[PDB]
């Protein structure tokens, strides 16, 4: 199976540089080009440039005005994108993607890396349970969740039971509080009948502040 | 540079509909590629070189066109086709993409299931009280949440967000958070969220009494 695994989200000050990595596996790395595309939502998709791993040949979108440098390491099958003289406008999700053939669409894309350019202080989230109770039942179903409050910048990711629980999950888009910090909630609906036997843990990750929290959500006593 | 313009920029259609998305290029291109992107997910190839379906892509998708005019057709729209679709060219440097066409699904009215969560004891210890009202799996997206504390309508102390459309059942969910200081939270008894929606014959109230 082809996989393109990128490095985690980062926050950088204006004027600084960022280097995003893209670890490739499941194919011969030197036989395909690696391109970088960014997405500033909602201003669409923009090609940054790419590298031929065999020759080191690189091409760029003129718009980046030489600020982008794309390199690779063939001994580790990894491609890199370095963007210098960062500006607020560089805040975007950066994707690495494989250029298999000129006649084929970019066929495998990394998960993306959100790079936020800001002078503001990084803040880790506080994670609170949203306990299931008599106020969160609906015809044999129960809702529970986690509230992920006061973090900066985006993103926070949330999984339930280390990815084993995916059905009925809603991880909401973040809201921007008056303070400039973000908040989000992640909920799940489960059978009310098994609240006593099942364990529900929200796994919260905020890469910029290197925060990783696992919070067990128990019925309200 | 070649400008790629898609039309329409957004559309809503029912399950089973034939959807037509156009991509126009400002100057002639050899072919175009199409991608489908789900919210918060990376784009996936859909069509290569105007008409070739990407691996694993269902037969309901097809692409046609030449020169400056191209069309993506979804012959029988499915709930999992909720996405933004992008055309792209690389015949001329720099490679350019279309602005994207968002496809949303129309379905039957579905009333929300309403749940309320008091603040956690851990949060109260920190000096803040957040009360969460959840509206689960409803359609259409338009829903009205009202916060009432001791039956007094609240203003300027809440924030809400809606999910993207569900890829299976085409519904939306909404989360609203009422945020007060612990001191203010302790000053009142009844915390309620009142929900108005097309699917509800009358507004639904979920409430709790602080310390119960």
């Amino acid at each position: 199976e082809v996989q393109l695994v990128q490095s985690g989200a980062e926050v950088k000050k204006p004027g600084a540089s960022v280097k995003v990595s893209c670890k490739a596996s499941g194919y011969k790395f030197t036989d395909s080009e690696m391109h970088w595309v960014r997405q500033a939502p909602g201003q669409g998709l923009e090609w940054i440039g790419g590298v031929d791993p065999e020759t080191e040949g690189a091409a760029y979108n003129q718009k980046f005005k030489g600020r982008a440098t794309i390199t690779r390491d063939t001994s580790t099958s990894t491609a890199y994108l370095e963007l210098s003289s960062l500006r607020s406008e560089d805040t975007a999700v950066y994707y690495c993607t494989r250029g298999y053939d000129y006649d084929y669409a970019l066929d495998y894309w990394g998960q993306g890396t959100l790079v936020t350019v800001s002078s503001a202080s990084t803040k880790g989230p506080s994670v609170f349970p949203l306990a299931p109770s008599s106020k969160s039942t609906s015809g044999g179903t129960a809702a529970l969740g986690c509230l992920v409050k006061d973090y900066f910048p985006e993103p926070v990711t949330v999984s339930w039971n280390s990815g084993a629980l995916t059905s009925g999950v809603h991880t909401f888009p973040a809201v921007l509080q008056s303070s400039g910090l973000y908040s989000l909630s992640s909920v799940v609906t489960v059978p009310s009948s098994s609240l006593g036997t099942q364990t529900y843990i929200c796994n919260v990750n905020h890469k910029p502040s290197n925060t990783k929290v696992d919070k067990k959500v128990e019925p309200k006593s | 540079d070649i400008q790629m313009t898609q039309s329409p920029s957004s559309l809503s259609a029912s399950v089973g509909d034939r959807v037509t998305i156009t991509c126009r290029a400002s100057s002639s291109v050899e072919f175009i590629h199409w991608y489908q992107q789900k919210p918060g997910k990376a784009p996936k190839p859909l069509i290569s070189a105007t008409s070739n379906l990407a691996s694993g892509v269902p037969s309901r998708f097809s692409g046609s066109g030449s020169g400056t005019d191209f069309t993506l057709t979804i012959s029988s729209l499915q709930p999992e086709d909720f996405a933004t679709y992008y055309c792209q060219q690389w015949s001329s440097a720099p490679w350019t993409f279309g602005q994207g066409t968002k496809v949303e699904i129309k379905r039957t009215v579905a009333a929300p299931s309403v749940f309320i969560f008091p603040p956690s004891d851990e949060q109260l210890k920190s000096g803040t009280a957040s009360v969460v009202c959840l509206l689960n799996n409803f359609y259409p997206r338009e829903a009205k949440v009202q916060w009432k504390v001791d039956n007094a309508l609240q203003s300027g102390n809440s924030q809400e967000s809606v999910t993207e459309q569900d890829s299976k059942d085409s519904t939306y969910s909404l989360s609203s958070t009422l945020t007060l200081s612990k001191a203010d939270y302790e000053k009142h008894k009844v915390y309620a969220c009142e929900v108005t929606h097309q699917g509800l014959s009358s507004p639904v109230t979920k409430s709790f009494n602080r310390g119960e």
